[PDB]
């Protein structure tokens, strides 16, 4: 007999203060008991479980399930109690590769190593917490007591302890065979290389040999699987990748759940199918939580869907990452706060695609949104490729420069170039830095009665132009805005406006190009038509005439 | 050689902070550094039974090209017990050099039961391999317990130089020694050079960033005066801005009046029209100028309260900042235009500003302020690590609405 190397156990503990499980063993049928005793006798002989004395006071329920269209049974140990009481672990498998980050391989082979799970021993002092009882026939003798000797299926720490053990074994092989690459995922090892299929199949055999040092059995060269590989919603080939088929159902009407599903598929699809939109569809999921309610599709949602189907008519693939080439990310504005992007290295061969959507808020502008999309792509790119892509953006260099140098916040986008593909992101108005000589000065004010919602908005100018408008169902804030709007409406192409509204300043200094408030939107449309606007703030209630004069009028 | 017992605060578990994405080049450097640290026994690989985590990244100190591992221990610092088991002369000193003495910490073993809490992960690109997991065996750089557990050794190492030089103020914050003199830069750099011999002498009883010396001096005003324009002709707009500034200042200085100037603003004049100051207006302005020359009333530092720092972007590479504990009771204000190799990068400038203000803060009060940064969270958190050169890290929050007050500091 050739000695095999032992697999070092990982020390486990229960959560502090907590103790192991003490849960009643269910009444079984005589038939199920016979089946379990058979299974357990085999498992005990293999070394997977062992019979314990009366000492141990811990118990976990065990069940038997009938395999569909068969006459044999299956052993299921319900560890839910023990899991609540077992310590937390480092759960590596949370992060998985994105296919766009993989490198192209000539060959890729999978080795099933599920059989190593049961060759991975459990920490001796923790075993007792895993005790279970096979009830006896007619309950006339003591139940047969067992504890596990190896990592149990469904126990909290099995996934993490298995992977760490596997990684530890593979390290010297991987490090000494740098012309191959191994990726671990649950039960599988994916092994890729750019070698001749001769050399490649040999490295695979050597890996099987290496795994045997620890006595880990593996499948023959007629490995159960070869590419293409179905993995995590993707289809992987050695030279290209895509997502698994997206099929948009034909429907005569859509309910809440169907839309969410529809959203999901579109979202999944959008990482490789360019242009996908989900805005109108996601607008039908607002607030309510009754999945049964049928929702009528607006003419908007109907057209977005038709635009979606056309994009999904034929298959699209991504290519893999070539470390020897630049990464390029290109962005387009789609409208309604929606942004789409592609990441590629060569023209017309995307590595991946994606989309970005406007953050919820009252006021916004395109430049700010473009900037958020850039940051999102940047961070995603760091995850996938370890580097920032060169950007191709639909905003003129001169526009960006005006924006960042005058914006009140710090802002930055990394190395980029203008791409002239409409619609272009632009600045829609720019306020003056100094008062305009020869332009009329409008002193504006508005006020409202908190109790009746009655208000007034208006202005007085240096030319004696004046206006006061009575308003109903309004607030101080809305009247302050209305007053600015009236000054904009009634002035020429150049105008100085004096306000005491900190609120109105706060909004305008934020430079929105679009608002949830139709009044802010009307102000923006006026700002667009002007040639020069200087907006001046003064403190309220101060005897600053003009302002004082106009406050008297609207406070009446 | 005998470790100092450390525990967390009652009812608090260790840090479980997600590792953030790193660029390929930072990963490559962390791998090289950790491989060597492991060989030197400073850290050890850990298994899945350790669920804790603190983010790690890599930086380059100011005027150096070599990567330095930096652990973001902010969460552990919060959750680590306080160790009670500030040199006012420092700020007043003519000059201060800042020394990275952090490498010294690596010679003191860390309490066995505490090591699990210093867990960190080196991530892989695209999650293609499992994160490499380590924990510290020794005092880690950036942990608050590290200076506190090394303070005993440190005094013994500095007993000669201090007895020899009773004039030099010496202060330690985290991985930095602050060495303040009144001497001349030649004596200074030499006396600094002298101090570098004590840690080489103790060192062999080799440090990567011990050689560097960062030079700084205090400035004239702690809180910059509020100044008002001096003009021979005032337009309506000039007077409106003046009354606005003074109304703001009256929140800080109680005697400030604007009635006589506001009265000039009586009426509906063109903004560019020149208004002659009345005699009542000139006196009031004069009275306010005088008031603004005096110090603020009732301003005192309190160690039991947080320091708050506000920064404003003034444009053309200029930045203003104020440090306070209570609103309108500024403890220190300042203005910066001096940012290097950042002329087309706002975010680099702001990151440098944050580092400068934090340094000043450590010198004056021996603690760091919480920043209110004029930047969107997502932009800041994408980029700040690219420009960070300090071994500590302050707290920050984000300002999303433009302050009206930016002018008043301009
Ligand atoms: C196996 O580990 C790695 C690491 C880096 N790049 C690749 N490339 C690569 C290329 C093509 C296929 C295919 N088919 C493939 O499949 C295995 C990887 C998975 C399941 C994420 C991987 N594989």
């Amino acid at each position: 007999m050739v000695p095999i190397s032992p697999i070092e156990t990982v020390p486990v503990k229960l959560k502090p203060g907590m103790d192991g499980p003490k849960v009643k063993q269910w009444p079984l049928t005589e038939e199920k008991i016979k089946a379990l005793v058979e299974i357990c006798t085999e498992m005990e002989k293999e070394g997977k479980i062992s019979k314990i004395g009366p000492e141990n006071p811990y118990n976990t329920p065990v069940f038997a399930i009938k395999k569909k269209d068969s006459t044999k049974w299956r052993k299921l140990v319900d560890f839910r109690e023990l899991n609540k009481r077992t310590q937390d672990f480092w759960e590596v498998q949370l992060g998985i590769p994105h296919p766009a980050g993989l490198k192209k391989k000539k060959s890729v082979t999978v080795l099933d190593v599920g059989d190593a799970y049961f060759s991975v021993p459990l920490d001796e002092d923790f075993r007792k917490y895993t005790a279970f009882t096979i009830p006896s026939i007619n309950n006339e003798t003591p139940g047969i007591r067992y504890q596990y000797n190896v990592l149990p299926q469904g126990w909290k720490g099995s996934p993490a302890i298995f992977q760490s053990s596997m990684t530890k074994i593979l390290e010297p092989f991987a490090a000494q065979n740098p012309d191959i690459v191994i990726y671990q995922y649950m039960d599988d090892l994916y092994v890729g290389s750019d070698l001749e299929i001769g050399q490649h199949r040999t490295k695979i055999e050597e890996l099987r040999q290496h795994l045997l040092r620890w006595g880990l059995t593996t499948p023959d060269k007629k490995h159960q699987k070869e590419p293409p590989f179905l993995w995590m919603g993707y289809e992987l080939h050695p030279d290209k990748w895509t997502v698994q088929p997206i099929v948009l159902p034909e429907k005569d009407s859509w309910t809440v759940n169907d839309i969410q599903k529809l959203v999901g598929k579109l979202n999944w699809a959008s990482q490789i199918y360019p242009g996908i939109k989900v805005r109108q569809l996601s607008k039908l999921l607002r607030g309510t939580k009754a999945l049964t309610e049928v929702i009528p599709l607006t003419e908007e949602a109907e057209l977005e869907l038709a635009e979606n189907r056309e994009i999904l008519k034929e298959p699209v693939h991504g290519v893999y990452y070539d470390p020897s080439k630049d990464l390029i990310a290109e962005i387009q504005k789609q409208g309604q706060g929606q942004w789409t992007y592609q990441i590629y290295q060569e023209p017309f061969k995307n590595l991946k695609t994606g989309k970005y959507a406007r953050m919820r808020g009252a006021h916004t502008n395109d430049v700010k949104q473009l900037t958020e999309a850039v940051q999102k792509i940047t961070t995603e790119s760091i995850v996938i490729w370890g580097k920032t892509p060169k950007f191709k953006l639909p905003i003129q260099k001169e526009t960006w420069e005006t924006w960042w140098t005058e914006y009140w916040q710090a802002t930055w986008i990394p190395e980029w170039e203008f791409v002239n593909t409409p619609p272009l992101v632009k600045l829609w108005y720019q306020l003056e830095k100094e008062p305009i000589v020869g332009a009329e000065t409008f002193y504006v004010d508005g006020a409202a009665n908190r109790e009746t919602k009655l208000g007034k908005a208006g202005y007085v100018t240096n030319k004696g132009r004046q206006k006061v408008v009575p308003l109903t169902n309004t607030t101080n804030q809305k009247t302050e805005l209305q007053a600015i709007y009236l000054a904009l409406q009634d002035s020429g192409l150049e105008v100085n406006i004096v306000t005491d509204s900190q609120y109105a300043l706060g909004i305008i200094q934020a430079q929105p190009d679009k608002s949830e408030s139709e009044l802010v939107n009307q102000i923006i449309e006026q700002l667009i038509k002007k040639e020069k606007v200087y907006l001046a703030w003064v403190p309220a209630h101060k005897g600053i005439g003009g302002n004082e004069q106009v406050d008297k009028l609207v406070s009446a | 050689i005998e470790t100092v017992p450390v525990k967390l605060k009652p009812g608090m578990d260790g840090p479980k902070v997600k590792q953030w994405p790193l660029t390929e080049e930072k990963i490559k450097a962390l791998v090289e550094i950790c491989t060597e640290m492991e060989k030197e026994g400073k850290i050890s690989k850990i298994g899945p039974e350790n669920p804790y985590n603190t983010p790690v990244f890599a930086i380059k100190k100011k005027d150096s090209t070599k990567w330095r591992k930096l652990v973001d221990f902010r969460e552990l610092n919060k959750r680590t017990q306080d160790f009670w088991e500030h040199p006012a002369g420092l700020k007043k000193k003519k000059s201060v050099t800042v020394l990275d003495v952090g490498d010294a910490y690596f010679s003191v073993p860390l309490d066995e039961d505490f090591r699990k809490y210093t867990a960190f992960t080196i991530p892989s690109i695209n999650n293609e391999t499992p994160g490499i997991r380590y924990q510290y065996n020794v005092l880690p750089q950036g942990w608050k317990g590290s200076p506190a557990i090394f303070q005993s050794s440190m005094t013994k190492i500095l007993e000669p130089f201090k007895k020899q030089n009773p004039d030099i103020v010496i202060y330690q914050y985290m991985d930095d020694l602050y060495v303040g003199s009144d001497l001349e830069i030649g004596q200074h750099r030499t006396k600094i050079e002298e101090l570098r011999q004590h840690l080489l002498r103790w060192g062999l009883t080799e440090p990567p960033f011990l050689w560097m010396g960062y030079e700084l001096h205090p400035d004239k005003w702690t809180v910059q005066p509020i100044v008002l324009p001096e003009k021979d002709s005032w337009t309506v707009n000039d007077i409106q801005k003046l009354v606005g500034k003074l109304n703001w200042a009256s929140q800080i200085y109680p005697g400030i009046k604007v009635r006589q100037l506001s009265k000039l603003l009586r009426g509906t004049k063109a903004l560019t029209e020149v208004i002659p100051l009345t005699e009542e207006a000139e006196l009031e302005l004069a009275e306010n100028r005088e008031i603004l020359k005096e110090p603020v009333h009732g301003v005192y530092y309190d160690p039991s309260k947080d320091l708050i720092a506000e920064i404003q972007k003034q444009g053309q590479g200029q930045w203003t900042y104020q440090i306070y504990q209570e609103p309108f009771k500024n403890l220190k204000t300042g203005k910066y235009a001096r940012m290097r190799g950042a002329h087309t990068n706002d975010v680099k400038q702001l990151t440098e500003a944050v580092q400068k203000i934090t340094t000043e803060s450590i010198v004056i009060w021996g603690k760091t302020p919480k920043f209110k940064l004029p930047i969107q969270k997502e932009t800041w958190e994408t980029w700040w690590t690219e420009y960070w050169q300090a071994t500590w890290i302050p707290e920050w929050e984000f300002v999303n609405t433009p302050p009206l007050v930016k002018l008043w500091y301009q």
